[PDB]
């Protein structure tokens, strides 16, 4: 994500953070 | 019409939270005397200009100067709107109000070229008129800004001389009820002080006083 | 009790202090000259209110609309006690016909 | 003349007989010439000569309510607290706009 | 004592002498040593007994004016004296006018006397016009201020009242920054809203000196005749035209007096492209500046704009001179690298139809409609000019 | 209170708390302590190349400044704690631009050597 | 174009 | 009861207002904005005095993206999901103004997929029984003449530009990969009425924003205010324009009381 | 009260309030000094193998209390909230106990806490003359230091008006005076510590000696900087103005927020019930009795349970 | 705008009018 | 992650002084607090090297604020005019802070002087507008007066008068000081005679002289008749020359530079006289110094009554609004109401 | 009446009239449930 081409680096890096810690948490169940 | 609610965010405090943050405090403001009946520049907000108020010439003085004029008592009309003037005050010269702050900056020759009459001397008597005496009062303040020793104002000039019912149409700029004012939209102050300035005690048509400090009355109880 | 209810229905309302446009305080003198009370106003039937509003009171259609929530709920005109000696608190509870519309 | 030291029953009788509209506007501007002690005494004298003390006069006063309310208004004031052509031009083009837009329809 | 003259390329004529006001004069530089004892005397404070016996308004204005800016704002906010706001505009350390507007609104916020908020937080339009005219003088000095001025306007229209005074001051702000198109478009929006252009902003726009704080103070006593002339010219132009033509005339005179001739011709370009009907005084002034400059600083679309405005309202000789100078500058060896002015078919038909409409009533247009049609269609035989000279001599 | 509304001493007056030391009277440190606290030697701007860098030099007190991303955030508060030649403000600098290469050879020199290099060399 | 109820200039003009 | 404003950012976000201001004297897909603003303004401090809110005004923001033919750098490295040919992904940001402070109500991501899901297989084998019935009663509104309170700089440049970009997407979505589900998507993206509010409530509705992380709450506000351009200046303008156009509609209401009362008196 | 500007002088409601509150006088009677009559002696409240707490109740007409902690080993004493109308009994007590006064702890800088502070420091330093006494305080109370004179204006404390407060003098945290080369009683006070608002259970303590640690807790709401003392080995919580017997502190004074007071009451729930809470005013209680029988904490936790995001609690009539 | 019709012939004639309207508005490259 | 209301996830301690160590923080720990992870698209970083030490400066201004934040809170300068003025606006705010603490609180006890004031509520007369001096300053005051009473009682405004009182009172405040940083703030309160402003006037004077030599170089080289002190006219002459040749759109009309050569020479003569009395060297005075002593004594007498005349003006408004309403009363008039007193047809 | 300009019954009436909104507005009905 180059800042010259992508001005939304505060959101795209924050949402890439929020993908991982919603999957890396162990409190969630995979099965319904 | 039809009692438009206004888009200001003033509000009275509730019945649940305590009264806090007393480095700003609104209270109701009631002065001693009514000033709404008075002349516009004799009211409360123009008291500091009280020594700047021109001396009043009256109706009988104006009729005496109509009958028996003096060579250096200059009667000067300060009305601006040409569509609202229908008669001529005798011995009067037209110097409209909105040009006065430029007109007194000229020399005598430039005054004669730009107005067609000679510039009055600073010791000559100058007498100003308007519809209500409002444009003539501002023009008298502009004439007293320059060093003119004798400046007089006929309050209610044309409306008492010719018996007309006109006005100078002063706006007295009041915000439209869609215009949201400054302290609602802004981070100029902290949130406690912003919440405590925007509060008021009672309806928002009257006047209020803002206290910058308060101490608790420990001697009551 | 009739005076304070008509005073509150004409004053400012709410946290934003919305002024009530219709002044119901002008009809207070003609209501007490007839000898009718706020508790006696709740005892009047529907047909006795149309006679009272049109003939005696001359209540307009917007002044009738600002007074009718006070008559629809049958507010009990009882002065509540307060921290001061002069009380301006009327009980705003809805009255019942078994207890004389006193709630 | 000493306007403050005129007899107060004399002023309120002469002011009671003002009914014409042009002289009523004269009394409004003239009543500022009295003092504040005088104009609060004219209200108490006018209210008494039309009220309980109406027997002090030889001939009773006539009911002038527009001068009674204005003297009572003026005494409270002196005491401390305790472009039609261009506007009508704008209205006509708006009704012209609503007929063209269809907000004011014709006969159905 | 021989100083050079700045090249305004303004016409020397008694008609446009009001346009010659705003020109700096070396006569004032010669008059300058006479004023030196006066300004040397004015630097001293009055005595204590005179200042203690002074009236209230005079003492307030002479103490708050000498005081620091934030201390004067504190005194105003403490004693709720809002009428001393034009004094603290003139302070010795006052910031740029957007900061002063924020300080004015802050002083109205924390004031000791709180009116109802529809009248408490409303500044007078004279104050807002003075603030925006200071901003426009700074944009004349430095154009990159304009962005903040836009932000300033983005608050003022949301907080104060949008009057024609502040809108004309914002048009002057956009003009002084070099922004030609949006200034004329704001002027056209005022003209469609039937708002009159302010005459003091129209006079200050054609005076690109004289920051208005010392104009309302009056430290420059001369050139008030020029200010009155420009105000009366603005009133005369508004009697028969809309606000956009008056604003475009002010833009033209401002860009002529600031030696920015490219924006001066961009004014005419944008006024023809937008649809603003220019006043006849502005068209005659543009033709005489074109004559002074010999068509050097000009483009093809500016030539098309001038010919459209001359066919709409203009004499035959002005249009013929503009077309002949354009055709001669096309043939000059200097401008051979630059492209030639070519009329597309629709605008050519429009110009020729307006010329034929003028020529049905005018004989001076009917005698030269064929020469105009030959000059626009780019085929110009010299026999037409020879017959024109023969008819002029005979 | 109303006395603390307009600065000095206001709410958002960020210079009312105190001043910096700006003196060699304490913490005599070496060249490695300057190298570890360089802006240019940090990780987050070593791989940053699209923001613009400006290298300037004062000719009065002889300091070397580098500013990055000033075109996007042009804060006028930047450098307010500069304290030029003899307890003067940072309005007294009169900075002149220098290149990247001659910033590195002048960063290690003391202020008198920088002023002598400016006056008698280049 | 005005019709005033009272006037102070006109009775002084009419005698002259 | 409403007014719609549009804004088209060419070459993506980087041509917005905040990203272009700099200090002087020293590609991507285009974004189409749409702010629907009804006249729904109320104060909740009347019904509940414990709430310190002076004004609550709701207005919806629809942001769509459109790929042009001029971008060469990142054309076919991934399928673009914002394209109307591929999903027609669009973000529906329900916004609000709480005492001239813009607060987000919901952030919904709607495509033609969940419009196809609601019409065909929202139940076990069928669609929603209320969403299918609401599409069975869809009558057009009579054509109202619109008034153009544009930005002054773009007032005289182009007039039919919000109409052209509305028909650019409507052609591209109706002839897209999802063809017969576009009337279900028109009622889904219809911001005026109760049928569109129930249709968007059948979708997810986004996470409840106060439960999100503080880093995501500030980055979403930095995107909408700073990057997307939907600012507090725009938010405060909508509260002003809801007040001004209510005043304009009161005068036409006064013109229609007079027009009705004059037509009766000349008839009786 | 506040500064009499033009708007306050032309207001009739101001004269109406000054007639309603104070009758025909119109001027508020101040808070005077307690005379030598009706004054009690210093009581020894607590005796322990580690420390000794000696206090005096109702030492002001603000009805504040004065406490001193004595280390039994090091013979060092510590005054907390130094406000006594007679700091001559305390200096005689320190001199007859062979104690050394090294620091004075200040919870907050209201006038009911720092009224006789210069008198304490002067008399105890004069007895030490036959190292000076330091002051421990939070810098947010700087905003209440500058209004010490104004508070001395309204409460009639005229003899304490023209006194430079020792917290205003140059400490080691401040720049030094550049005196002429040709004094240190007032120019520099090296014994001065500024407490930080980041208070933790690890390192936010004062080493009183003999292994006794005094943890200061940052708890605003009655003041911008308000520091409680907590001694966990002795189960003693000098609360100051945060918590009293059946009541809490005022919020109707400037720089006082109700939600800060609610957070300050919420940061107190991890202490045991047998912790004797020692307030700045009135009688002392325990934290368990305040968890059971105090209505302000009941309202705070009830508003927290029913879902108030900004719980605001606080008194409007009580102790300053 | 949307207009509702009663037959098939008027729809065809309106569609041909729309064809003539779209071809008289500018002819493609 | 996403948080829930009322449910918090507990996290272990680092066991290093808590979150903020009260004992101290080393250089490598504070290096990470220095280069804290701000978003770099909206962050400006700046460092300056000043010989031995260097100072780091990092500012981040968010994206959700720049439409509503104040121009003073977020001091963004999008032009070089805003850079030079925004720094100079923040110059005086910081300079008054670091100077004002030397004489108020946190000042030396010899550098703190107070004024006593008392104004009568009825007569509006200032009673006892004195200074509060110590015993050292009062010995300087009577050393001043006993010398000047011995010189001015034989010849020549009464017996009980204080000769050059507002000059020695302004010099007694400076005499009793012990810090030079608190001395220069009193020189700024007394007409701005501090060395900060006098070196500012000396810098603008030498800049005008250097510009006077440039206009003299241009007018001699162009032609190859002038006013006397051309350095006052040279900012006005050079502003026209750049406007004339084409580089600049504005010529200047500001005449504030005129008379500044004689003005700044008087200010440094005022300052040299103020230092001459503090060192008690008033036993001989040149005639040029005696004319400056009379002028500066009246100039210093009116600057100490700026605040007292402000409160005097508010006390005018207080007695104004208590006046009797109306046009007046017939008891308290010398003139009939409807005419001027100077009317020839006065008595009907 | 001389010094303060009013009398104590009028003072009590003015004090009761200046703060009429924040004395009593509603009776605050309803029930608050535990949310945790
Ligand atoms: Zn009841
Ligand atoms: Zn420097
Ligand atoms: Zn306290
Ligand atoms: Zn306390």
């Amino acid at each position: 994500l180059p800042p010259s081409d992508f001005p939304e680096n505060a959101l795209l890096k924050c949402i890439e953070k929020e993908i991982e810690d919603e999957a890396l948490r162990l409190d969630k169940e995979e099965c319904p | 019409q039809a009692d438009r609610r206004t888009r200001h965010h003033m509000m009275v405090d509730g019945q649940i939270n305590p009264r806090e943050w007393f480095n700003w405090h609104p209270k109701e403001y009631q002065p001693w005397y009514f000033d709404r009946h008075k002349f516009l520049y004799e009211q409360r907000q123009y008291a500091q200009f009280h020594h700047l108020l021109c001396h009043q010439v009256y109706l009988k003085d104006m009729l005496h100067l109509m009958r028996y004029p003096e060579p250096y008592t200059h009667i000067i009309d300060c009305r601006t709107s040409t569509q609202k003037m229908h008669r001529w005050v005798p011995h009067s010269l037209w110097l409209p109000r909105d040009e006065v702050e430029y007109a007194l900056q000229l020399s005598a020759d430039e005054f004669l070229d730009m107005y067609g009459f000679r510039k009055p001397d600073k010791s000559d008597d100058v007498i100003l008129l308007s519809h209500n005496g409002i444009y003539s009062e501002q023009a008298g303040w502009e004439w007293k800004k320059q060093f003119f020793q004798h400046v007089y104002n006929y309050r209610g000039g044309t409306n008492e001389l010719f018996g007309e019912s006109y006005s100078d149409m002063n706006v007295s700029d009041v915000l439209s009820p869609w215009k949201g004012p400054f302290p609602q939209s802004g981070v100029f102050v902290d949130k406690w002080s912003k919440r405590k300035v925007l509060t008021r005690t009672g309806p928002f048509d009257r006047q209020y006083e803002m206290q910058d400090f308060a101490l608790p009355d420990l001697e009551l109880e | 009790s009739l005076k304070l209810i008509l005073e509150k229905l004409s004053g400012h309302v709410g946290r934003r202090q919305y002024k009530m446009l219709c002044n119901l305080e002008k009809h207070y003198d003609k209501l007490k000259d007839e000898g009718i009370d706020w508790h006696e106003l709740k005892w009047l039937s529907r047909e006795e209110l149309i006679v009272l509003f049109d003939k005696v009171l001359h209540l307009t259609r917007t002044e009738r609309a600002a007074l009718l929530p006070a008559i629809e709920a049958k507010v009990c005109g009882v002065l509540r006690q307060t921290d001061s000696r002069h009380s301006t608190v009327v009980c705003m509870n809805r009255g019942n016909a078994n207890h004389g519309w006193r709630c | 003349a000493d306007l403050d030291r005129v007899e107060a029953r004399s002023v309120v009788i002469a002011l009671n007989a003002v009914t014409n509209a042009d002289v009523y506007e004269f009394v409004k501007k003239y009543l500022f010439n009295f003092g504040e002690r005088k104009v609060k005494f004219l209200r108490t004298t006018y209210s008494d000569l039309r009220g309980h003390g109406a027997g002090k006069l030889r001939i009773p006063l006539k009911e002038n309510d527009n001068m009674y309310y204005h003297v009572c208004w003026h005494s409270s004031i002196r005491s401390p607290r305790q472009p039609n052509a261009k506007i009508d031009d704008i209205v006509k083009d708006k009704i012209e706009k609503w007929k063209a837009e269809g907000l004011l329809p014709e006969d159905y | 004592t021989q100083l050079p003259d700045p090249p305004y390329y303004l016409p020397h004529s008694p008609r446009f002498d009001a346009e010659r006001c705003g020109t700096f004069n070396k006569k004032w530089l010669l008059n300058l040593p006479a004023l030196k004892p006066l300004v040397r005397n004015s630097t001293y404070l009055p005595k204590k007994e005179e200042l203690w016996r002074a009236p209230t308004h005079e003492a307030l204005e002479t103490i708050i004016g000498h005081l620091p800016y934030h201390d004067a704002l504190r005194y105003i906010t403490e004693h709720s004296l809002f009428l001393l706001f034009p004094t603290v505009l003139r302070a010795r350390d006052a910031p740029l006018p957007h900061v002063i507007y924020e300080d004015f609104m802050k002083s109205c916020t924390f004031a000791s006397l709180q009116n109802p908020p529809e009248e408490q937080f409303a500044l007078p339009s004279v104050l807002l016009r003075t603030l925006l005219c200071m901003a426009a003088y700074h944009c004349t000095l430095d154009a990159d201020y304009f962005t903040t001025c836009q932000m300033l306007f983005g608050r003022m229209e949301q907080q104060q009242q949008t009057t024609p005074e502040v809108l004309s001051a914002w048009v002057y702000c956009c003009t002084a920054s070099g922004r030609v198109d949006e200034a004329l478009t704001y002027a056209k929006y005022m003209a469609d809203c039937s708002a009159p252009f302010d005459v003091t902003v129209f006079s200050l726009m054609q005076h690109p000196s004289l920051n208005p704080i010392e104009v309302e103070d009056g430290s420059v006593p001369h050139s008030a005749k020029g200010l009155l002339l420009q105000r009366r010219l603005g009133n005369r132009l508004h009697t028969a035209y809309r606000s956009d033509a008056v604003a475009a005339h002010g833009m033209f005179v401002y860009y002529a007096l600031t030696l920015s001739h490219v924006r001066k011709w961009e004014v005419i370009r944008a006024a023809a492209a937008l649809g603003v009907t220019l006043a006849e005084r502005t068209v005659v002034l543009a033709v005489e500046v074109f004559a002074r400059e010999k068509g050097m600083r000009c483009g093809p679309k500016t030539v098309k704009a001038l010919t459209h405005f001359l066919a709409q309202d203009g004499t035959v000789g002005h249009l013929l001179y503009v077309l002949l100078r354009a055709r001669k500058n096309e043939l000059l060896p200097e401008f051979r690298d630059l492209p030639h002015t070519t009329f597309s078919e629709e605008e050519q038909e429009l110009v020729l139809q307006c010329v034929a409409q003028r020529a049905r009533h005018d004989d001076s247009f009917a005698v030269a409609a064929t020469l105009v049609s030959s000059l626009v269609r780019e085929d110009d035989p010299s026999e037409l000019l020879m017959a024109f000279a023969r008819a002029a001599r005979n | 209170s109303r006395s603390t509304v307009f600065g000095p001493g206001s709410l958002y007056s960020f210079t009312k708390f105190g001043s910096f030391n700006r003196s060699p009277t304490n913490c005599t440190l070496n060249k490695r302590m300057k190298d570890i606290f360089r802006l240019e030697n940090q990780k987050h701007i070593r791989n940053d190349f699209d923001r613009e860098r400006r290298y300037r030099m004062c000719t009065k007190c002889g300091i070397t400044t580098v500013t990055i991303n000033f075109n996007n955030v042009p804060s006028a508060r930047v450098g307010l704690w500069g304290r030029c030649a003899d307890d003067k403000d940072y309005t007294h600098h009169r900075m002149v631009d220098i290149t990247q290469r001659e910033y590195e050879v002048l960063r290690e020199s003391p202020v008198e050597k920088r002023l002598n290099w400016w006056r008698y060399e280049r | 174009k005005s019709d005033p109820a009272v006037d102070n200039v006109a009775p002084l003009r009419d005698e002259d | 009861n409403y007014f719609v404003m549009t804004r088209t950012l060419k070459n993506g976000v980087q041509s917005a207002e905040l990203n272009n201001r700099r200090y002087r004297s020293v590609s991507r897909a285009d974004v189409h904005l749409t702010v629907f603003a009804p006249f729904r303004v109320y104060d909740p401090s009347l019904h509940d005095p414990t709430v310190d809110i002076c004004e609550w005004s709701s207005f919806d923001l629809v942001v769509q993206k459109t790929v042009p033919d001029n971008m060469v750098a990142n054309k076919l490295l991934q399928p673009l999901s914002c394209t109307p040919q591929d999903g027609a992904l669009s973000m529906y940001v329900c916004l609000a103004s709480v005492n001239s402070e813009m607060r987000i109500r919901s952030i919904q991501l709607l495509s033609m997929k969940e419009a196809q899901a609601l019409v065909e297989h929202a139940c076990f084998g069928n669609g929603e029984p209320l969403f299918l019935e609401l599409l069975r009663r869809r009558g057009r509104r009579r054509p109202l003449v619109e008034r153009r309170f544009d930005d002054p700089r773009l007032r005289y440049e182009e007039v039919a530009q919000p109409q052209q970009v509305a028909d650019e997407a409507a052609v591209a979505c109706s002839s897209s990969c999802y063809g017969p589900y576009y009337p279900a998507f028109e009622m889904l993206m219809d911001s005026c009425g109760s049928a569109g509010e129930y249709s968007r409530a059948l979708c997810y509705g986004g996470p409840y924003v106060s439960e999100l992380s503080r880093e995501l709450c500030d980055a979403l506000l930095d995107y909408i205010k700073g990057d997307l351009g939907v600012s507090d200046q725009l938010c405060e303008y909508v509260c002003q324009m809801q007040f001004f156009l209510e005043q304009e509609e009161y005068m036409t209401w006064l013109g229609q009381v007079q027009h009705v009362a004059n037509a009766v008196s000349r008839t009786a | 009260s506040y500064t009499p500007n033009l708007t306050s002088l032309t207001n009739q409601v101001n004269r109406s309030e000054r007639l309603r509150k104070w009758g025909s006088a119109g001027v508020p009677p101040g808070v005077p000094r307690i005379p030598r009559l009706e004054a009690k002696g210093i009581a020894i409240l607590h005796e322990s193998p580690k420390v000794i707490l000696a206090g005096r109740s109702r030492c002001n007409n603000f009805d504040s209390n004065q406490y001193m902690l004595i280390n039994k080993a090091t013979k060092r004493c510590l005054l907390v909230d130094a406000s006594d109308d007679w700091p001559d009994d305390w200096a005689a007590f320190i001199g007859a106990s062979d104690l050394t006064l090294t620091h004075v702890f200040l919870t907050h800088c209201h006038i009911d806490n720092i009224i006789n502070l210069n008198a304490f420091l002067t008399i105890c330093g004069s007895r030490q003359k036959q190292d000076e006494i330091g002051v421990m305080w939070c810098p947010a109370e700087e905003c209440w230091v500058q209004n010490f004179k104004r508070s001395c204006e309204r409460y009639g404390r005229f003899e304490e008006m023209h006194q430079v407060l020792p917290m205003m003098c140059r400490s080691l945290y401040t720049p030094q005076h550049l005196v002429d080369p040709v004094r240190n009683a007032r120019h520099l006070r090296r014994n001065d510590v500024l407490l930080s608002a980041a208070t933790n259970r690890a390192t936010s303590f004062i080493d009183f000696g003999n292994g006794v640690l005094l943890y200061y807790i940052f708890s605003p709401g009655h003041s911008p900087g308000h520091m409680m003392l907590h001694i966990p080995t002795e189960r003693i919580l000098f609360s100051g103005d945060l918590l009293f017997f059946n009541k809490v502190g005022r919020v109707d004074l400037p720089w006082a927020t109700g939600v800060r007071l609610a957070e300050s009451l919420r940061l107190l729930e991890a202490l045991p019930d047998n912790t004797v809470v020692v307030p700045g005013h009135g009688r002392m209680t325990t934290l368990g009795r305040e968890r059971r029988e105090n209505k302000a904490l009941q309202q705070c936790y009830q508003r927290q349970e029913i879902g108030k995001q900004e719980v605001s609690v606080g008194f409007n009539e009580g102790y300053l | 705008q949307q207009v509702v019709y009663r037959s098939i012939r008027d729809c065809r004639e309106r569609a041909f009018h729309l064809i003539q309207e779209l071809v008289s508005s500018p002819g493609v490259a | 992650a996403r948080r829930k209301w009322g449910q918090k996830t507990w996290s272990p301690t680092a066991t290093n002084g808590g979150a903020a160590p009260a004992n101290g923080v080393s250089a490598q720990e504070a290096l990470q607090i220095a280069y804290r992870p701000m978003p770099p698209s909206q962050t400006v970083e700046y460092e300056e090297d000043f010989g031995h030490n260097l100072m780091i400066h990092r500012e981040y201004i968010s994206k959700r604020c720049r439409d509503r934040v104040s121009f003073e809170l977020s001091a963004l300068s999008y032009s070089n005019l805003e850079l030079r003025r925004g720094q100079e606006h923040l110059a005086g705010i910081m300079n008054r802070e670091r100077r004002g603490v030397s004489v108020g609180a946190s000042g030396a006890p010899d550098d703190q002087v107070q004024m006593q004031t008392d104004v009568d509520a009825n007569s509006r007369e200032v009673l006892s507008a004195r200074y509060l001096f110590n015993e050292r300053r009062l010995q300087f005051c009577d050393r001043f007066q006993n010398f000047f009473q011995s010189k001015l009682e034989n010849s020549a405004n009464g017996h009980e008068k204080q000769h050059l009182f507002s000059l020695m009172e302004a010099c007694a405040v400076i005499f009793g000081c012990e810090t030079e940083a608190a001395r220069e703030t009193y020189y700024r309160m007394f007409l701005g005679l501090d060395s900060e402003t006098l070196l500012e006037e000396d810098e603008a004077l030498r800049n005008r002289i250097a510009d006077a030599k440039l206009v003299q170089r241009v007018l001699e080289n162009n032609k190859g008749n002038l006013p006397e002190e051309f350095e006052e006219y040279a900012p006005l002459y050079k502003a026209y020359i750049t406007h004339a040749v084409g580089k600049g759109p504005v010529a200047s009309y500001d005449i504030s530079t005129l008379g500044s050569t004689g003005l700044t020479a008087e200010r440094r003569r005022w300052r040299t006289l103020m230092e001459k009395i503090v060192r008690e060297d008033y036993h001989t005075m040149t005639e040029v110094e005696q004319m400056d002593a009379i002028v500066l004594n009246e100039q210093l007498h009116t600057v100490k009554f700026f605040d007292l005349k402000i409160g005097d003006a508010i006390r005018d408004i207080l007695q104004l609004l208590q006046r009797e309403t109306g046009v007046g009363s017939s008891v308290n008039r010398d003139t009939p109401v409807g005419i001027s007193p100077n009317n020839p047809e006065r008595r009907v | 009446m001389t010094v303060h300009g009013t009398s104590l019954p009028s003072t009590y009436r003015m004090h009761k009239d200046i703060n009429k909104a924040q004395r009593n507005d509603r009776k605050l009905s309803g029930n608050r449930f535990k949310v945790l």
